[PDB]
């Protein structure tokens, strides 16, 4: 439906989303409304560096439901565009998650 | 009375298959005792990714687009091809001590239980849909072997 949003306050959060094995990057949402993988979606996207709230149009390519073993969270993978303004996003995420890119810490994905 | 249960609800809610043939699939899979969810893979009632989609909300598990998964990062090497072929998964990702493995049944676990005695990794099940799995499988064979014999 309409837009979701996520907002990451610190490297650690941005840690958890960040889909580094999707093809352009992707990043994981939480949200309880039930998405199908291949919908296309809309975020608005705000990392841990600053309060710009960076547009993604972007492909479900991931969902966790509601009520998953374990303590996984709800919500949707989201594909970022192949364009510049995708690869843009990807760029400031893998340049602000340096250092923390071999880390063997679990997330919301993979 | 004659509630539409479990993966046949959940194909209707999401609109894959329809009321009439959902209680039919449910009521003709108890006859048979199959379980419904191999019922509706075997009767090909709606499309395999219809029905993990089905699979992942019914038994709260995540449910992945392998054809956006970056193959230059697949896990396959780590299982051996026997155990590929005797279950029917795809090995997908390595995370520290962490090997998440595509499967399109959402109750299968003596293959996790293989492969984690096979790798001595946390294996971690990933619902991809039927139809994801065997093609991707042999695409990633395919760049795994370029990197070498």
């Amino acid at each position: 439906q309409g837009i979701l949003s996520l907002a990451l306050k610190d490297k650690p959060a941005l840690y958890s989303a960040y889909m580094p094995f999707v093809k352009g990057g992707g990043i994981f949402v939480p949200t309880p409304k039930r998405y199908m993988l291949g919908d296309e979606v809309f975020l608005l996207l705000t990392l841990p560096d600053s309060s710009e709230r960076l547009p993604v149009a972007g492909k479900v390519i991931w969902t966790t439901p509601a009520g998953a073993q374990g303590n996984r969270a709800a919500g949707i993978g989201v594909q970022f565009p192949d364009g510049p303004e995708g690869e843009a996003v990807r760029n400031k995420i893998e340049t602000l998650l340096a250092g923390l890119t071999t880390s063997d810490k679990p997330t919301h994905t993979m | 009375s004659h509630m539409i249960t479990g993966i046949a609800r959940r194909l209707v809610q999401d609109g894959a298959v329809e009321e009439a043939v959902a209680r039919s699939a449910m009521d003709q899979a108890s006859a048979a005792k199959v379980p419904l969810p191999q019922w509706f893979a075997e009767k090909k009632l709606v499309t395999a990714s219809q029905l993990a989609a089905a699979n992942a909300v019914e038994f709260g598990m995540s449910l992945l687009d392998v054809s956006a998964f970056d193959a230059s990062q697949n896990a396959v090497k780590l299982v051996s091809e026997e155990l590929l072929q005797k279950h029917q998964v795809l090995p997908l990702f390595k995370r520290g001590n962490r090997l998440f493995v595509g499967v399109s049944n959402p109750t299968q676990t003596r293959a996790l239980d293989d492969i984690k005695f096979h790798t001595n990794l946390v294996v971690e099940p990933i619902l991809v849909d039927e139809d994801q799995i065997r093609r991707t499988l042999e695409q990633w064979q395919a760049s795994n072997a370029a990197l070498g014999s």
